[PDB]
RNA sequence: AAAAAAAAAAAAAAUUUUUUUUUUUUUAAAAAAAAAAAAAAUUUUUUUUAAGAGUUGAGAACAAAGUGGCGAACGGGUGAGUAAGGCGUGGGAAUCUGCCGAACAGUUCGGGCUAAAUCCCGAAGAAAGCUAGAAAGCGCUGUUUGAUGAGCCUGCGUAG
RNA sequence: UGAGACACGGCCCGGACUCCCACGGGGGGCAGCAGUGGGGAAUCUUGGACAAUGGGCGCAAGCCUGAUCCAGCAAUAUUG
RNA sequence: UUCGCCCGAAGCAUCGGACCAAUGAUCACCCAGCACUUCUGUGUAACACUAGUCACACAAAGACUUUUGGUGGUCUUAUU
């Protein structure tokens, strides 16, 4: 039921919430999704990512670095 | 709509006392029906039964069957 | 569209179980049964039972289904009205009437379909049996076998005569009896001595209709002799209680029998048999005359029948 | 409309082929709901209605509205009243104490709220069940306790 | 009702004041945080976040929290 | 601020009828069920020549039992 290859845009899309319109800034940025996985909150205020938002993409980062959570694979087709 | 203990057990001869009835999800454990308590519409109540623990009895005596109104019970075509 | 009994009945159980919150008397429910006349009115039948199971687990605490007798009667109630998919619904191994499925409602279904002449009411009623675990009878075979004579179905025939025989069960005489007549009527002589044999192990003594239709199957062969000999020691073995019925069966050499037997061959072996039994059976005729058997027969019925010219 | 594993090389490409387990059916070993239109020798392709229905198989949200539990008696504000039923300080006996820690015992059966319940009523002895998704994990009840709070009383001290 | 209240943002009743009303009748209580009139010589932003600490609910994931934390205004104070 | 009278909103309390509306206990009565009896009807299996004979279920009745469900009475109204 889960994404089988996971990268920031499908890492971002299963977070939702409106975070998803940082993709294209942060595959122009950051683009590894494990460069994502470490990066920290300075780095995305440098970005441009408000407050709410940061704090869910760094959440996230967190839970899938654990295996607590994946997104989902039911959003593929748009 | 999914069914409950006592809507599956209204397509079932002698109100299904005999058989084996499990949720869907379970995987390898069902209950052996011993006591319908129907309620007035038909369409709930209460159920008592014998747990089968990989098909053999693990248990003497029955007991009340916990989540009967929950949606998600089915019976067992083969165990029974 | 409901009879006014039926509705009317209907009602008093229905207020019974429901405001009353009470057992209605068992005879309310057989005179809803015995008043049923049209194919609409047993859906409220359906609906009384329905209602009376949930109300007899309900309140009376009874887990069990309806007894044996009130199953034969609703499926023969269904059946006599003429609704056969409510009638067969009694058949049926899970259902929420609490009807148990048993072979009398099963002989029911296979009488109406006998007696309306109905060859795939046979293979529903049949597979309902298969499906819903019922063992197979010789009365159910009886029936079977009556019913597919009449309906011209070899397949049937064989199909279900071996479903039974690998079943295991007790042919009676009857069935046997129907068997040889029906495959004399064909005329499988290879399945008629067959099923002759698998009968000589079932029983010993021949009786008329079967050692007649031996005799059927030797004429075939043009052999009178040995079917003068059987019909012979089957006329010996019987006091004269049925002169009228041995008779009549010599009209049924006379007048059908030939007519069965060449519906189902080619437009040359039709000549052929034409020829061949207008060439024995006057000969068979003056053999059982010599024989000492005083048997009254219309010989210018073979020239009277409109598919011995073929 | 079943579970697990592999698919990278010659003569427009998402979903298929192969291997092992498993439920059921068909003819004792193998094989694998109704109607319309078409094709072939019963099967296949497309479409409509399926499914109060011989157990429809998984899934996602249900917040969409509720019943129920716990918390809204804490935290936050102000000093109107109050001259002693308050406060400061020290004691007491005639009490209760959710959540929290630690023992023991139980957790059974009927009915009612359009439907149900850990909601309400009844019987014993008091109760209440959920989870093989949270199956020996939570929760509830009774009895002994620790801890924390609360109620009650009182000596002394406390304006003009 | 509740273990706990005779309960600031619960309920019932009476009173004064006040806002709707389709005119039958309903609704409200900043001495919570901001803020406004008024009185006064005179006393502030209709701010940000639940990151920390504390608290409620939840098994958790979390969700609430003008408690708080932190910014804003004012020589009002401070051995700078 | 206090005292004496008149009135008495909501509410806690106390009565009183009331079998009001439930609940419980106890009486009957009616179906229905479990075991039983049948010279009864309807099926299945032998047999027998078509008639017996067992096995069923009859709910098809019966009648003391006993139970589930109802209905109608009582309780010094017994608990709300
Ligand atoms: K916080
Ligand atoms: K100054
Ligand atoms: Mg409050
Ligand atoms: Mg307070
Ligand atoms: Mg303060
Ligand atoms: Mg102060
Ligand atoms: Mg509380
Ligand atoms: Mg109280
Ligand atoms: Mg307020
Ligand atoms: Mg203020
Ligand atoms: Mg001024
Ligand atoms: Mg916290
Ligand atoms: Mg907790
Ligand atoms: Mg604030
Ligand atoms: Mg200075
Ligand atoms: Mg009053």
């Amino acid at each position: 039921p889960y994404a089988v290859k996971v990268g920031i845009p499908e890492f971002l899309s299963g977070i939702g919430g409106g975070v998803e319109t940082h993709v294209a800034r942060l595959e122009t940025e950051l683009g590894d999704l494990s460069k994502l996985l470490v990066t920290r909150t300075l780095k995305l205020k440098k970005f441009g990512i408000p407050c709410k938002h940061r704090k869910l993409i760094l959440k996230y980062s967190q839970k899938y670095r654990l295996g607590l959570w994946k997104p989902r694979a039911d959003a593929i087709k748009a | 709509k999914k069914k409950n203990l006592i809507e599956v057990a209204q397509f079932l001869p002698n109100w299904g006392i005999g058989y084996h009835m499990a949720k869907a999800h379970w995987n390898g454990v069902s209950y052996e029906i011993t006591k319908i308590n129907l309620y007035k519409d038909g369409r709930h109540g209460k159920a008592w039964g014998i747990v089968h623990k990989d098909g053999l009895r693990a248990a003497e005596a029955p007991k009340k069957i916990s989540g009967v109104h929950k949606r998600c019970w089915k019976y067992i075509p083969n165990l029974s | 569209d409901p009879t006014e009994a039926v509705k009317e009945l209907h009602g008093k159980i229905l207020d019974s179980v429901n405001v009353k919150r009470s057992m209605p008397p068992n005879a309310l429910l057989w005179s809803l049964i015995e008043n049923c006349r049209k194919e609409d009115d047993i859906s409220f039948l359906f609906d009384a039972l329905q209602n009376l199971r949930r109300f007899r687990l309900s309140n009376l605490r009874i887990h069990d289904n309806f007894n044996c007798n009130l199953c034969r009667q609703v499926a023969k109630t269904c059946v006599r009205v003429g609704a056969i998919n409510h009638g067969k619904r009694a058949l049926w191994k899970h259902n929420v009437h609490g009807l148990t499925p048993s072979v009398a409602s099963a002989h029911h279904l296979l009488s109406y379909a006998l007696e309306h002449k109905n060859s795939n009411l046979m293979d529903e009623v049949m597979k309902l049996l298969k499906a819903n675990d019922l063992p197979l009878q010789p009365g159910t075979a009886d029936l079977v076998f009556r019913i597919c004579h009449e309906t011209d179905s070899w397949d049937l025939l064989a199909k279900y005569s071996k479903k039974f025989c690998k079943a295991g069960v007790k042919l009676r005489k009857t069935t046997f009896d129907v068997w040889m007549e029906f495959a004399a009527k064909r005329g499988d002589t290879e399945s008629l001595w067959k099923v002759d044999k698998l009968r000589s192990e079932t029983y010993t003594q021949h009786t008329l209709s079967a050692a007649f239709s031996c005799a059927k199957g030797f004429l075939l062969e043009h052999k009178p002799e040995e079917a003068a000999a059987v019909i012979q020691i089957i006329c010996q073995a019987y006091p004269d209680e049925k002169k009228s019925a041995l008779e009549a069966e010599f009209k049924k050499l006379v007048n059908e029998w030939p007519v069965d037997v060449l519906k189902h061959q080619n437009e040359e072996d039709k000549k052929a048999v034409a020829a061949s039994l207008k060439s024995d059976i006057p000969a068979m005729v003056n053999a059982l005359v010599n024989s000492g058997l005083r048997v009254s027969v219309d010989l210018d019925e073979l020239n009277k029948n409109e598919a011995l010219l073929s």
